[PDB]
């Protein structure tokens, strides 16, 4: 019942609510129209708005990944047995429900995450991820001992946007280039990257790199770090140095030209492995090694 | 082609017993074809089909035990439980199974014959035997052994009828050696012969005569054969000739 | 059991962990033993096809034989000496050659089943649904978990691959071949072989007889049709509760090498085949053969001829030992997929609870 409405909705968005959250509760609200108990109607619809959202997406795994995690809740719910219409209504009640679990989460990772900062350390946020910034203002309103470092990020001009934003609060801020960063081996203090997917173990998803980054840290044995929120868990593994599904095409070897027509081609997409990392970053108590990929064997039994 | 409902009506009901073939399993749990209901697809999700390694099994050809939650009677979707069936009318589910199974066994051979549409022969069946008696095996069964079914309808094939019923409805061999002496010999043979008959006696060369004699309930076959052999003892001995049973 | 010791051959200076030497060629064989047992060992003492996957599914064959030839007895009960020959068999085993993971995970199962059912029950009635368990453990255990491992294949494979293996790695092989014939497509596949083990060529000739474009290679060079590859499986046996490998000859070699150029390598393997005992280093436990493999100038394998090679102890000291299980490392294979679909080999242990 309509999803290509509510994606051409969010984009640029974000901010206040996150991106995936708005796609989670545009899911929840499809669920309570056709009635979770029919199962053979229901599940049927899910699947065909999943594959209609995969037809909209160019460049993600993370909507899709949100959807299997929604989709595995709901498997959850159903396990009381007893009486049908509670269980109906628990399911209705988790969509704005999701949401203010946001804000808890927000919350505790503003208690547990504020524990790092330490006399004089350099702090470099890689991406785009709200939680690792509000870690980050929170740090700021905290006052212990710090500097936060901007990126030349390059898909739609994100790095100068997060630039822009950092500005607003008055921290003294110099940039690095996607190139430049080689420089950085021990002055930059530790090496932070936000996410926007996080697979079975040390697999994450973000933006136009971060694979380098890792391999730079583990040459300079220093500390790498994953940051997030909660709502971002998948059943993904690669084979090859990086494997992903692509709408820009790897190393496209662009046609014979003189006036210029299409050039912009590579890897738009990256991940990194389980070496590289030393600490995860959520806000699900205290969890780090490999947590997650523990998390998605409970879940799924398969 | 394989089509056509086992019962009456094309959707299930509730609390109604259905036997499920698997396909496929993962992502939902089992989008399945029935045996029981129909060859259109019913499914369960994962939580109804277990109970107590469960991913490890269940994947072509196993079986699956379902009682019918809901159904929706417009378009047609189903849903099932395994869960909810109990191990006390699960032995008599599969009695019901097998019978249905068997029921559908016997209506081939008006498929194969008259080369039309199996679900119309399938209906043309049903109105007599599934209708007013309840289950059909046993009808079938009756009709067999007494003819009372059959009575309700015209039949537009009757020589697949009679087929049919033939479908649905032990020789044992004796020696016998003849050399005689005596003045008469070709008679006393033929008195011989008499005496060990009654069904197929056949004739091979010249010293062996081979009789086969019929079965009525297995075990049964020396209570003729010893005394027709007696007879022929009787016979021989009196004249002046011998004959040898090994 | 019979005899025992008397055999040539040194115990080596350099690498005894483990001992080394047997029954090869039979005299005074005891009445209660069942001669196919007797077959496979003499089969395992000289054998080039079977290694790991396809043995443990003999061995089991066999049990289900033995298991439908015998009946209870009017003095000795069902559990009086079963357990008891079972010991037995497994010593006549450990004698013949060293044995897997799987083999022994099998055992124990075998030993649970007969705990679990009472002596009280008819017995005619008991082997006949104990029979048909055997079976249904068999077809998912091993033919279920190979599906599986297909099915993990088809997702994550790229439309038409070139494809790297070695040893005789019956599972893979398997799925070449369906990729090749059943789903049909583009199958360059690479396999290398090493001196005393005729597997890799084998393997090809296997390839060959189903019609598949196969590469043949030595120890000498591998990185002479690397210098191109692109996608690469790895020989498996077993696995450990550390994240680490106990495989076959210069697999880790291999490994090695795709670390160190372009693409890291992956293995699957079976939801039966891991252990809980651990190790780290070629010197724990070596599985050993009698150094002949290389007397023979070789070629074939039965040859016998008259030349220079056979100078064990004839000249002023000699030695001529080899190895055939070696360690496999960690960092490099990063891919593990089993009867629980996806997952890392460092969560080494993370379906051990579950199982």
């Amino acid at each position: 019942f309509n999803i290509t409405e509510t994606y051409l909705r969010f984009l640029e968005e974000d901010t206040e609510m996150t991106m995936p959250i708005a796609a989670i509760e545009a899911l929840v609200t499809l669920l309570r129209i056709k009635t979770p108990e029919t199962a053979a109607e229901m599940i049927n619809t899910i699947k065909s708005s999943t594959e209609e959202l995969i037809k909209s997406i160019p460049n993600s795994v993370s909507l899709r990944a949100g959807c299997d995690i929604f989709m595995r809740f709901v498997l959850r719910n159903l396990h009381l047995y007893g009486d049908w219409e509670n269980c109906k209504q628990h399911l209705i009640e988790n969509g704005q429900l999701f949401v203010s679990r946001a804000k808890k989460s927000r919350n505790k990772i503003a208690e547990i995450g504020v524990d790092f900062i330490a006399d004089d350390d350099i702090i470099l946020v890689h991406g785009y991820s709200r939680a690792v910034f509000s870690l980050l203002n929170h740090a700021a309103n905290k006052f212990i001992r710090f500097r936060c470092v901007v990126t030349e990020s390059r898909p739609s001009k994100q790095g100068n946007q997060l630039y822009t934003l950092l500005e607003q609060k008055g921290i003294p801020v110099t940039l690095i280039v996607d190139s430049a960063v080689g420089a950085v081996i021990d002055k930059v203090d530790k090496v932070f990257v936000g996410a926007e997917g996080v697979a079975e173990s040390g697999g994450i998803i973000n933006l136009v790199g971060t694979y380098s980054v890792g391999v730079l840290a583990h040459n300079a044995r220093k500390p790498f770090y994953v940051v997030t929120e909660s709502h971002k868990f998948v059943r993904m593994f690669p084979l090859s140095s990086d494997d992903l599904p692509m709408a820009g095409p790897p190393l496209d070897f662009t046609r014979r030209t003189d006036d210029l027509e299409d050039a912009l081609r590579g890897p738009t997409i990256d991940y990194t492995a389980q070496e590289y990392i030393t600490a995860l970053i959520t806000d699900l108590g205290v969890l780090t090694p490999s947590a997650v990929s523990e998390e998605l064997i409970k879940m799924w039994y398969d | 082609t394989s089509h056509c409902r086992f019962y009456e009506n094309k959707y299930p009901e509730i609390d109604d017993i259905v036997m499920v073939n698997v396909q496929q399993i993962a992502e939902m749990g089992a989008y399945v074809k029935l045996l029981e209901y129909d060859n259109i697809e019913g499914m369960i999700l994962l939580s109804e089909l277990s109970r107590r390694s469960i991913q490890k099994l269940i994947r072509v050809g196993k079986n699956d035990v379902a009682v019918v939650l809901r159904v929706d009677k417009e378009k047609g979707y189903i849903d099932l439980s395994k869960r909810r069936v109990s191990s006390e009318d699960i032995i008599k589910c599969e009695e019901k199974y097998q019978k249905s199974k068997t029921v559908h066994s016997i209506l081939r051979y008006c498929a194969e014959k008259f080369q039309i549409p199996l679900e119309e022969l399938y209906k043309t069946i049903a109105w007599p035997l599934s209708r007013k008696f309840g289950h059909a095996y046993e009808a079938f069964k009756l009709s067999i052994i007494d003819e009372t079914v059959w009575e309700g309808i015209e039949p537009p094939s009757k020589d697949v009828l009679d087929e049919l019923k033939n479908y649905i409805s032990v020789k044992i061999r004796a020696d016998v050696e003849v050399s005689c002496f005596s003045y008469e010999g070709i008679d006393a043979i033929k008195d011989a012969l008499k005496s060990a008959e009654d069904v197929k006696v056949k004739l091979v060369a010249a010293p062996l005569y081979v009789l086969t004699t019929q079965a009525l309930d297995k075990q049964k076959g020396i209570e003729q054969l010893e005394s027709a052999i007696e007879k022929i003892t009787e016979v021989i001995t009196k004249y002046g000739g011998v004959c040898n049973i090994t | 059991p019979g005899i025992s010791s008397v055999i040539p051959t040194v115990l080596e200076q350099s690498f005894d962990n483990s001992s080394l030497i047997s029954v090869k060629e039979l005299l005074l064989n005891k009445d209660l033993i069942h001669p196919s047992i007797l077959l496979l060992t003499s089969h395992l003492a000289h054998y080039k096809i079977v290694g790991s996957i396809p043995r443990c599914i003999a061995m089991l064959e066999v049990f289900q034989i033995v298991i439908k030839d015998y009946q209870t007895p009017k003095g000795t009960t069902l559990s009086r000496n079963l357990t008891s020959y079972l010991s037995h068999q497994i010593d006549l085993l450990k004698k013949a050659r060293p044995l897997s993971v799987t083999m022994g995970n099998a055992i124990r199962w075998l030993k649970q089943e007969i705990s679990l059912i009472d002596p009280s029950t008819p017995d005619k009635a008991a082997k006949k649904d104990l029979c048909e368990k055997i079976g249904q453990f068999a077809k998912e255990k091993i033919e279920l978990a190979d599906q599986l491992i297909i099915d993990n294949a088809s997702t994550q494979i790229e439309e038409s691959t070139t494809i790297v293996t070695y040893g005789s790695s019956k599972v893979l092989t398997e799925l070449l071949l369906h990729n090749a014939i059943s789903l049909k497509k583009n199958i360059k596949v690479i396999v290398v072989d090493s001196r005393p083990l005729f597997e890799g060529r084998k393997m090809a000739e296997t390839l060959r007889n189903a019609g598949v474009n196969v590469m043949y290679a030595l120890i000498t060079s591998l990185d002479t049709i690397f210098n191109d590859v692109d996608y690469v499986f790895l020989g498996a046996h077993s696995i450990l509760s550390n994240g680490f490998l106990y495989s076959r000859a210069g697999t880790a070699m291999l490994a090695m090498s795709a670390k160190r150029r372009n693409i890291p390598v992956l293995v699957c393997c079976e939801s039966l085949k891991f252990s809980q005992r651990v190790q780290l280093d070629s010197v724990t436990f070596n599985e050993l053969a009698d150094p002949n493999d290389l007397v023979n100038i070789d070629y074939e394998n039965p040859v016998e001829r008259r030349g220079n090679k056979g100078a064990l102890l004839n000249q002023f000291i000699k030695e001529r030992k080899f190895e055939k299980k070696k360690l496999a490392m960690e960092n490099k294979p990063k891919g593990n997929k089993i009867g629980g679909k996806k997952g890392s080999e460092g969560e080494s242990k993370d379906a051990s609870n579950e199982e």
